[PDB]
């Protein structure tokens, strides 16, 4: 879809939209689109552990889409950095 | 273009804990069961076949996320923490020291730049 600069440009559901863009070229024959995406995760995210919100979940939230951007939403939001949109 | 052979070994419920150290980590048992005396096209076939066993075995599959039993769902390999890749080389690989897997183990790419490396 659209991959916007920032996650400010990013509502929560929009949000998730990426990740199960992300899902589906998980399965996908090769990761050449998969990298691209995952690159883009990372880069608006700014958390350190990158792609391990995806992959590497912690066991103390949950492992789906919803239990990434409430790890995101939090984490942010503890480091001063600007939220979702709210739109 | 040949034949699975070999009999893995055990691994508990931290199967590629060790990935990252030494040779890496083996092929289970209960999958070199599975895949022995089967016939393979080429190694990149083989390593489908493996990885797509891995997601079959319930012991092996409840050790990783949903989005990485996807991953070896089609025959790819698991992403590793990121932490443990290594340029674009960012999932576990197959090293080898025609498919003994008892010659076969799994690595990260940081690891496995190091073993070819002499490190
Ligand atoms: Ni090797």
């Amino acid at each position: 879809m659209e991959l916007k600069n920032s996650i400010s440009d990013y509502t929560e559901a929009e949000f998730v939209q990426l990740l199960k863009e992300i899902e589906k070229e998980n399965v996908a024959a090769t990761d050449d689109v998969l990298d691209v995406l995952l690159e883009h995760f990372v880069k608006i995210t700014e958390h350190p552990d990158g792609t391990d919100l995806i992959y590497y979940p912690s066991d103390n939230r949950d492992d789906s889409p919803e239990g990434i951007v409430k790890e995101i939403k939090e984490w942010r939001a503890a480091n001063g950095k600007p939220g979702f949109k709210q739109g | 273009p040949g034949k699975a052979t070999g009999k893995g070994k055990p691994v508990n419920n931290k199967w590629l804990n060790n990935a990252g150290k030494d040779l890496g980590s083996p092929v289970p048992d209960r999958i070199a069961n599975k895949l022995r005396d089967k016939e393979f096209k080429s190694f990149d076939d083989f390593r489908k076949k493996f990885w797509e066993e891995v997601s079959k075995d319930p012991e092996l599959s409840k050790q990783f996320s949903r989005n990485n039993n996807d991953r070896m769902k089609v025959g790819k390999a698991p992403k590793t923490r990121t932490q443990d890749v290594s340029g674009k080389r960012t999932s576990f690989e197959l090293h080898e020291e025609v498919y003994d897997m008892d010659n076969i183990s799994v690595v990260t790419p940081k690891r496995h730049i190091d073993i070819h490396r002499g490190k």
